[PDB]
């Protein structure tokens, strides 16, 4: 019991030897941890401050110790005054340690206790004391206070520059005293005022620490108190270009940096011009690397537009991308990938050949030089030529060229980088040409016997830019590849990787190869039913690519093969489903899939029945067995799309290229169900206005690219033949066969969230409960749940709302609809719900939980919860009711 | 009519072979007729794993729990109805099942281990929701694939897990003594065997010691996680297997030895949860086993402490308490921590700062529990066995008292019991 | 006064830097409204205009960000209305402008015209998404026939304005307009589609005086888990206090709401005498609001909120909550 | 009222001090939740000291009123409770052996569990309060209420008899008091269990602390001599 | 810091329970 534990906790610290009741001090915040109970911890609290009161230092430190430590907690406490007078109450101890103990202790409470005027003064009253730890003392609890009052804000920036200026003060305790005023933010006369003490501080004490000091607390309030930025800025410029020494140098580097990370639209043209002159004048490397990292920060923002030809920047960032020094020219040549891809002017067309061969230069620097920081500078040089070729396609080229040709002579690890950058440029850019397969499976030959434990991850990123290079299927270089795997790897996991890129670039194959020869190494039984589904599904695709155009019969056979292939790979996966991690995206989506192809099927054997069963004698209702076929395809193409978009919701969790796949999938069933609409049912109706920039879409992959193509050629089909013919005419059912044969035609491709899972989040959504209540009395059900998280809590998505809707229903009729939005509120959320049941008998309870995410989508993730109710009267109100009942 | 409607749809699949699947998916959907689906998948089979193992897995051990109760029913009834008349298709699906059992019965071949170990879980899910009571010839083979001596690999350590939790689920399928005395001369052998531990080991020696405390409630618990299905045992049953178990394959020695012999837990910690070989080993303490039975368990120990990640298992000091109690018995004791290279080596090959700050309270506790003794000892001159001064000297104690108070809610008892010992025995490191 | 002129001329950056690519624009969008933000925090002077100038360029960047989204390069069927965010951009939009319309004192008719042409252009959004989303052409008519005399209201009302606003989306509708009114549902929406995306960034005149009103309410204060027992059916009255500033007409403009948990959300209008003033620039609120239910199982929450209404209402302060506990007959 | 009396018997002023305690804690409370309760309860206990003493007396006689406040009050009480209750104990001390004689079954049996309590939980002095209560046993009674009482207190002690072990003189009174009502009950089967109860926990006690027994006395023997 | 290849599947810093169990499994 949490009573129980404190009070037991309580009996050590009134043990009177030290050790227990330090003991106890420190066992305090585990307490809390177990129980955040304001009652309890404001009782515990009241027991620490006594302790701390009467206790001697060492149990006062441990109290401090304890009251850092539980930070979270102290802002539930009920009596603040009697806590906070008790502690204050050392302060008057002429024993200059426990007041010191007591200043850092309203320090750490500073944020419950703002605005208490006898503690300011006793804050104040110290700061001039003779001991050196009271000062320190001080002076930290004078910046806690700061940082949460106003008044006192400005009261001790007053204090600090009448110290300052006077010579008393000691020039470490100078030290200490200046990153005060970093929080003299509170407004802005106050910013002002300690913008002027700050002059004077680096006119008047030139040295290096305190102009260090001085320059970085300028540098934090101005980044608080956005009024002063400029002329804050212009100062660091000023001291950059003016100051000799070295260390000032470099702090204002960094203070530059912080500040381009921290608000890069507030700079100006002439800080840039400055920053650039700085950097063409100044000698040294180091200086040199760190103030092109500046501008480097500055280039990836909109930085360039305000500063906008050849300038002061561009000959800068030339003459630095051929700079001896790897990191002065990766932060050169990032500068010139930012200004090319930014801006289009005609300068930048002209100098972008430049920045593409200082590229090439780096990269045959970096090719061989094998240190962690060769491998940070190739990572930047990499990411900028991504981004270039994204930017410019007719230099992407000669880049997938040179890299190409460096790839060859590269080192293992800056092989497997290369390999990333090349898949991405390939993944992004469609034409890469077919030219580039010949060196990528020459280079996979010769590597096959280079090493044994670098050579693993070399493989897996090798064969995965193989995959995304053949477009088209695959040959004996196949052959070859799995041979290699065979003769050399011995791993399986690398093997494993392998067959998942295969699926997910549509090599399907080449998968059902590899997971095929994978089974056996498995030793679990969920793992080896997974493995067998994988081959399965590669499979049934293989099977898909058996279509040819015009081919229906055949295309019938190759459907209703890979639907006997996808039924015993779901049976299979269906198996593999586990308490722990349940494949539910997987089970979803390949049922899903299933019935889009026995939805094909279906459609195929109505277009075949338009000639296998002419219209009867007695008769667009003469062909009425078609026309009711193809309301019932219509309808079943529309639970399809409704399904996938279900799906889509309830993958919450699901990375992006997973949720534009589905969409995808959801969009080649509507084209579907709107083809047969505007072909059979109503092309009166038919009203398109698909003529638009369908085409110009920046597609992120190339099924994705290839999808939006079929789409487009369909949707321009159906418009030709919207009103050239009799509604069950052959050229209707033709082109929609067609458009089925063509979607089939490109491979099915997964995506991250079919193997790997990120984003773990669910409800535990308790709530206040086989259940029966007063008709009379309406229920009133609380509803709370915690929302747990795996690792990185926002890593793709972020709930901002938890939304909740609850149903009631009998005969278990929807009596008792609202809904509730609720936000986390510390990743824990609770409200309740009022319902009333005038019907007497059995009712469920349906609680439905739902997240709004920060761009306003709504999800539908959480437990479909649903608890039974019975409805029922009290006695004497029956009584008196079938006494009354006349 | 359900024979003519099942018969009707059993022709219209054998007319359109390609469908018959579809029709199979169907009949999961819609949850009607399930005798169709079984005999729908016996005609489709006609070396890998058999389909039909694969869609009886699915239903039993799926998602969708109105599934699971729709087939359990199904077959419960099927078996209880016209006592083996061979009508039902129930009886061809079990005999599918027995033409697969004597397939993958030769010890096992080398890819033939994961199959066998597959089936033993459908006929797990099977006896356990289903209620489906074996028959004497399914007994007899079900007992000869649990006797089965696989190649010691990691399937090998899951398929005699499993196994393993088979006997201990289900005391009826062994049944007549000769049967039982196979199995407690293979338990035997599974003894003997030492590269199962690299697991097995872990839930035996679990096991062993909840028969020896008789949490046979723990025993169930324990058998469903490792299985992965909820079944009603009757622990009857359990206390059945339990005498012959303890009284002869597991006494108090046996097990002891085990436990020294058993691996310890890489990185344990509060984010791994459940029983524990530490568990064990501090129980095994708890009862003074390893001083009766002369093992040294200091090394298991040392080990063990060397091994640990951030966030503190909080079992770890009461296993330090107990076993720093354990030096301290009158006729013979424990073997205490060497003086040489564990403990100095551990304070300056890399190890964890939670390992230091275990090791750290240990010797802290051990001067407690020496002065505590040494204040009436009454035994060999040897009894005290102290650690150098020279070796306290090496010991940072205040640099890891730092570092403890840096990571204090990860820590939270093993820093309050720091805590004490540095302010009762080291004041003046606490000024 | 630095403070002033830095806000004019980060507005002034803003004006001059409008015409980059949507990446940039997004970016210089979201610094300078968490700047305008944090200049309202820090100086509590100058809260209104920042406050204002927020809305405004929030409200902007909900309209340039819509105007990115993947809908428009995907055929009308292929699209589908689950990850859409144009409809809920538009209602942001139309919920922020008449926030800026009616919450701010002191804004002139010359920030009124601007306010009213950015609701203009979210309600020519959302006839953009309607007609995308939808199939009949009836109601494509009327929704375009509606839109059209929202246009022609908007253009009469500010006759002496127009000269005014140079390359904005109501003066090139204007220019346009027979072209509009004669055109088909589908030229028409893809035509005023097309011109929506190159309409230009209007200035907005900063007021010489604007202040935020906001109202708190301190009679229940944070409230606390007592809660207010009483039988059921019969009525407990709760008393209300807050503190309104800055209100231009509160005896009439605004009004108690009082939700209990459930879809009933009684409305409350407090009476123009209870209103008193002890201040300039202020306003106080003393309201005795009644409130009564059935029996409830266990002490529940019930939320009470100032609500602003105009000629519809908005959310007006911080929600309060109170427990209570209707005790059986 | 709260103990047994009639018109004839005596205004006892200490319990005038319990009704005004009563009055405070109760009126104060006023049946708002736990929360604001406490708040202004340590506001007035930290008020002063005669104050404290008074909330402390009052939640002391709310745990002899009602199970579910005496919960409540307990609770209150360990987490308001600033010396630890030692002086509270001395009042319980005086207000048991003074008022045993008057004190009402439930009242006597909410006491009991608030030692259980106590005793469980480990508070500094509850040596104190076990022996004042032990000694209020009567040698030579037969008395159902009195064995049942004997009974409880034995229960309380056997369960914590480590309690009783870190308390070295409470072993020789234990002990001792033990022996003394082993030779005073027998007669039934249920005072033949609790006589095998008593002699196993007594001669548990005399073999495990045989050197704490040696400072009894003679007296030992006296009793070892008729069992 | 910054990522070469954004959509890089091999990036292996959160491993999950089943990726977890399934590398252990077999190496």
């Amino acid at each position: 019991d949490a009573n129980s534990a404190l009070m037991e906790l309580d009996k050590g610290l009134r043990s009177g030897k030290l050790g227990e009741q330090c003991e106890a001090v420190v066992r305090f915040p585990r307490l809390f941890q177990k129980y955040p109970f304001p009652i309890l911890i404001n009782s515990a609290f009241l027991k620490l401050a006594d302790v701390f009161r009467v206790g001697n230092n060492f149990l006062r430190l441990c109290v401090l110790k304890v009251t850092q430590q539980s930070e979270k907690h102290l802002e539930k406490i009920l009596n603040v005054d009697e806590f906070v007078k008790r502690i204050f109450s050392v302060i008057h101890s002429n024993d200059p340690v426990a007041r010191a103990i007591t200043l850092r202790m309203l320090g750490s409470l500073a944020s419950i206790i703002p605005e208490r005027k006898n503690a300011h003064h006793s804050i104040r009253q110290s700061l001039d004391s003779h001991d050196n730890v009271e000062v320190e003392a001080a002076v930290f609890a004078a910046a806690n206070f700061s940082a949460q009052s106003k008044d006192f804000a400005v009261g001790i920036c007053n204090k600090i520059s009448e110290m300052i200026q006077g010579l008393a003060t000691p020039v470490d305790l100078k030290l200490k005293l200046i990153p005060i005023l970093q929080h003299m933010h509170h407004d802005a006369i106050l910013a002002s005022s300690a913008r002027q003490l700050l002059q004077q501080l680096v006119t008047s004490y030139p040295s290096t620490k305190m102009v260090i000091v001085s320059l970085h607390t300028f540098t934090l309030l101005a980044a608080s108190s956005l009024v002063d930025t400029p002329k804050q800025i212009q100062l660091l410029l000023q001291y950059l270009k003016n100051d000799p020494r070295k260390a000032v140098k470099r702090l204002a580097i960094q203070d530059l940096k912080l500040l381009a990370n921290k608000t890069p639209h507030t700079w100006s043209r002439e800080n840039i011009q400055a920053l650039c002159e700085c950097a063409l004048q100044t000698p040294y490397d180091s200086l040199k690397l760190g103030m092109l990292s500046v501008l480097s920060t500055l280039s990836g923002t909109i930085a360039i537009k305000h500063y906008f030809r050849s300038s002061d920047l561009v000959k800068l960032a030339q003459e630095c991308c051929y700079h001896n020094n790897r990191g002065i020219a990766a932060h050169g040549v990032r500068v010139l990938t930012n200004i090319t891809v930014s801006c289009q002017e005609k300068d930048l067309l002209a100098l972008e050949q430049d920045a593409v061969f200082g590229l090439e230069s780096l990269l045959v620097l970096c090719s061989q030089d094998d240190s962690p920081g060769a491998q940070a500078t190739l990572k930047i040089a990499l990411n900028c030529m991504v981004k270039l070729a994204k930017g410019r396609p007719h230099l992407s080229q000669s880049v997938v060229e040179t890299l190409l040709t460096q790839l060859h002579s590269a080192q293992d690890a800056a092989r497997i980088l290369m390999c990333h950058c090349l898949a991405a440029i390939a993944m992004q850019l469609p034409v890469l040409g077919d030219g580039m397969l010949g060196d990528l499976m020459e280079l996979y030959k010769v590597i096959g016997r280079s090493a044994t434990d670098k050579q693993q991850e070399l493989l897996v990123s090798l064969a995965t830019v193989i995959f995304v290079a053949s477009q088209k299927a695959l040959s004996v270089e196949s052959k070859a590849v799995i041979k290699q795997q065979l003769e050399s790897v011995s791993n399986g996991w690398t093997v494993y990787r392998i067959a998942r890129q295969a699926s997910r670039m549509g090599n399907h194959d080449m998968a059902k190869e590899l997971y095929q020869s994978l089974l056996t190494q498995v030793a679990s039984e969920h793992f080896y039913f997974w493995l067998n589904s994988l081959k399965e599904f590669s499979h049934a695709e293989q099977c898909l690519t058996g279509l040819q155009e015009e081919n229906y019969s055949s295309a019938l056979s190759c459907i209703a093969e890979s639907l006997k292939f996808y039924h015993k790979g779901i049976a299979s996966l269906t198996a593999a489903s586990t308490p722990l991690n349940p494949l539910s995206f997987q089970c979803e989506f390949v049922k899903l899939r299933i019935d889009l192809l026995q939805a094909f099927s279906q459609l195929i054997c109505t277009c075949n029945s338009l000639k296998t069963s002419p219209p009867p004698a007695i008769a667009l209702q003469r062909c009425g067995r078609i026309s009711n076929q193809m309301k019932q395809s219509m309808e079943e193409f529309r639970s399809l799309a409704s399904r996938y978009g279900d799906l889509y919701q309830a993958s919450f969790d699901a990375d992006s290229a997973t949720l534009r796949n589905v969409e995808l999938q959801q969009q080649s069933c509507l084209l579907i169900s709107h083809a047969i609409e505007a072909l059979i049912l109503d092309p009166e109706s038919a009203s398109f206005q698909e003529y638009g920039s369908t085409g110009t879409a920046h597609a992120d992959s190339e099924y994705e690219r290839r999808m939006m193509s079929v789409y487009n050629h369909v949707l321009e089909e159906v418009e030709s033949l919207n009103r050239k013919y009799t509604p069950v005419s052959y050229m209707h059912t033709a082109c929609l066969c067609n458009a089925i044969i063509a979607l089939l035609k490109v491979p099915l491709s997964f995506q991250r969230y079919f193997f790997q899972k990120l984003q773990s989040t669910s409800i535990k959504l308790a709530l206040s409960p086989p259940i029966a209540v007063q008709n009379n009395q309406q229920l009133a059900l609380k509803v709370e749940g915690v929302v747990q998280h795996g690792s990185k809590p926002g890593l793709f998505r972020k709930i901002q709302s938890v939304c909740l809707n609850v149903s009631s229903t009998l005969q278990s009729n929807m009596t008792n609809e609202m809904e509730q939005r609720v936000e986390p509120h510390n990743d824990y959320f609770s409200t309740q719900f009022l319902l009333n049941f005038a019907i007497l008998g059995t009712h469920n309870i349906t609680v439905e939980s739902s997240v709004k995410d920060a761009n306003g989508i709504v999800w539908k993730t959480g437990p479909r919860t649903t608890i039974f109710v019975k409805s029922l009267e009290d006695p004497y109100s029956q009584q008196i009711r079938l006494q009354q009942q006349q | 009519g359900g024979r003519r409607r099942t018969d009707a749809l059993r022709f219209l699949c054998k007319m359109n072979p390609s469908q018959a699947l579809k029709v199979r998916g169907m009949v999961v959907e819609e949850c009607h007729l399930p005798g169709l689906g079984v005999a729908l998948t016996l005609d489709h089979t006609k070396d890998g794993v058999s389909d039909l193992v694969c869609f009886v897995s699915g239903l039993l051990l799926g998602t969708n729990a109105k599934v699971r109760t729709w087939f359990g029913t199904f077959i419960r009834n099927g078996q209880q109805r016209k006592r083996e008349t061979s009508s039902s298709v129930l009886w061809q699906m079990r005999r599918q099942l027995l033409l697969e059992l004597m397939g993958i019965l030769p010890g096992l071949k080398e890819e033939h281990v994961v199959k066998a170990s597959a089936l033993l879980r459908l006929y797990c899910a099977l006896m356990g929701i289903a209620g489906l009571k074996p028959t004497e010839e399914e007994a007899e083979q079900l007992l000869q694939l649990m006797t089965s001596r696989p190649p010691a690999t990691p399937a090998g350590v899951r398929f005699v897990s499993l196994s393993f939790c088979m006997l201990l689920a289900f005391s009826t399928l062994v049944s007549t003594p000769e049967q039982e005395q196979l199995m407690v001369v293979w338990l035997s052998w599974m003894i003997k065997e030492e590269a199962y531990f690299e697991s097995f080991g872990e839930m035996l020696l679990l096991v062993a010691m909840y028969f020896h405390s008789n949490q046979l409630s723990a025993i169930i618990d324990l058998v469903c996680s490792t299985l992965g299905m909820k079944i009603v045992i009757k622990p009857s049953s359990l206390s059945r297997m339990k005498t012959i178990f303890t009284q002869e394959i597991f006494t108090e020695q046996v097990v002891t030895a085990h436990a020294v012999r058993v691996p310890v837990t890489s990185n344990l910690s509060a984010n791994i949860t459940g029983f524990l070989p530490i568990h064990c080993i501090y129980q095994l303490l708890r009862s003074r086993s390893f001083t009766k039975h002369k093992v040294s368990i200091k090394d298991w120990i040392y080990r063990q402490l060397c091994e640990t990640s951030t966030p503190l298992h909080p079992q770890l000091l009461p296993l330090i308490d107990v076993y720093i109690n354990s030096i301290l018995t009158p006729a013979s004791k424990s073997n205490p921590e060497a003086t040489n290279q564990p403990v100095t080596e551990q304070e300056i090959q890399r190890f964890s700062i939670t390992a230091q700050l275990l090791v750290l309270y240990y010797i802290l506790s051990y001067e407690e529990a020496l002065l505590a003794n040494t204040k009436t000892l009454a035994a060999m001159q040897r009894k005290p066995k102290s650690y150098s001064s020279s070796l306290m000297d090496q010991i940072p104690i205040k640099f890891l008292i730092r570092q403890a108070q840096g990571l204090q809610q990860e820590l939270g008892g093993l820093h309050s019991a720091l805590l004490r010992l540095l302010a009762t025995n080291y004041p003046h490191l606490c000024i | 006064d630095p403070s002033q002129q830095f806000l004019q001329q980060s507005l002034e950056r803003v004006y001059s830097l409008q015409h980059l690519d949507p990446q940039g624009a997004q970016e210089l969008l979201e610094f300078t409204i968490r700047d305008l933000q944090r200049l309202g925090e820090l100086q509590s002077e100058l809260a209104g205009v920042a406050d204002f100038s927020a809305t405004y360029l929030r409200c902007q960047l909900l309209l340039i960000k819509a105007l990115q989204e993947k809908l428009w390069n995907v055929a009308a069927p292929l699209y589908l209305k689950q990850s859409d965010l144009a409809s809920a951009a538009a209602k942001q939009i139309m919920e922020e402008t008449y926030k800026m319309e009616f919450m701010y004192s002191g804004v002139e008719n010359k920030q009124v015209v601007i306010i009213h042409h950015m609701r203009l252009q979210a309600k020519a959004l959302q006839l953009i998404v309607t007609a995308r989303t939808t199939r009949g052409l009836d109601p494509l008519f009327g929704m375009c026939e509606k839109f059209l005399q929202e246009v022609d209201f908007f253009q009469r009302y500010f006759i002496a304005d127009l000269p005014h606003l140079q390359d904005s989306f109501v003066d090139k509708l204007l220019d346009l307009m027979p072209r509009l009114m004669t055109s088909k549902p589908a030229e028409v929406v893809k035509i005023l589609q097309t011109m929506l995306r190159q309409s230009a960034f209007l200035h907005l005149p900063l007021p010489e005086q604007i202040h935020k009103a906001s109202a708190t309410i301190i009679e229940p204060a944070g409230e606390s888990d007592n809660p207010l027992r009483f039988t059921s059916g019969l009525v407990v009255a709760l008393d209300v206090d807050a503190t309104l500033e800055h209100v231009q007409d509160p005896q009439n403009t605004v009004k108690v709401q009082v939700l209990y948990p459930d879809g009933q959300a009684q409305m409350i209008h407090p009476k123009p005498a209870d209103f008193r003033n002890p201040g300039p620039g202020r306003h106080r609120l003393i309201t005795q609001v009644y409130l009564s239910h059935t029996a409830w199982t266990e002490a529940c929450q019930v939320e009470v909120r100032l609500l602003l209404a105009y000629n519809g209402t908005i959310p007006f302060s911080k929600p309060v909550k109170v427990y209570i506990m209707p005790k059986p007959a | 009222r709260l103990l047994l009396s009639t018109s004839l018997d005596a205004k006892d002023e200490l319990e005038e001090r319990l009704e005004r305690c009563m009055s405070i804690v109760t009126s104060m409370t006023a049946g708002v939740s736990e929360r604001e309760a406490n708040d202004a309860l340590n506001a007035y206990v930290c008020k002063g000291l005669p104050q404290h003493e008074e909330i402390c007396l009052g939640l002391f006689t709310l745990i002899l009123t009602e199970p579910a406040q005496a919960q409540k009050c307990y609770r209150d009480l360990a987490l308001v409770s600033r010396d630890g209750m030692n002086i509270v104990l001395n009042k319980i001390n005086q207000i048991l052996m003074e008022k045993y004689l008057k004190l009402q079954d439930t009242c006597r049996t909410q006491l009991v569990w608030l030692v259980r309590e106590l005793v469980k939980s480990g508070v500094l002095g509850a040596d104190g309060v076990c022996m004042t209560f032990m000694k209020q046993i009567a040698g030579g009674d037969v008395t159902a209420k009195n064995i049942w009482l004997a009974e409880s207190v034995l229960d309380i002690l056997t369960e914590q008899r480590e309690w009783v072990l870190k308390s070295s003189i409470l072993i020789a009174m234990a002990v001792y008091t033990y022996l003394r009502l082993i030779v005073d009950h027998h007669g039934t089967a249920q005072l033949q269990a609790l006589r095998q109860k008593e002699v196993d926990f007594c001669i548990s006690l005399l073999r495990e602390r045989f050197m704490e027994c040696l400072m009894i006395g003679r007296d030992l023997v006296r009793l070892l001599q008729n069992v | 810091d910054v990522s070469v290849w954004e959509e890089n599947w091999e990036d292996d810093i959160v491993q999950d329970d089943f990726n977890q169990q399934l590398r252990l499994e077999m190496e």
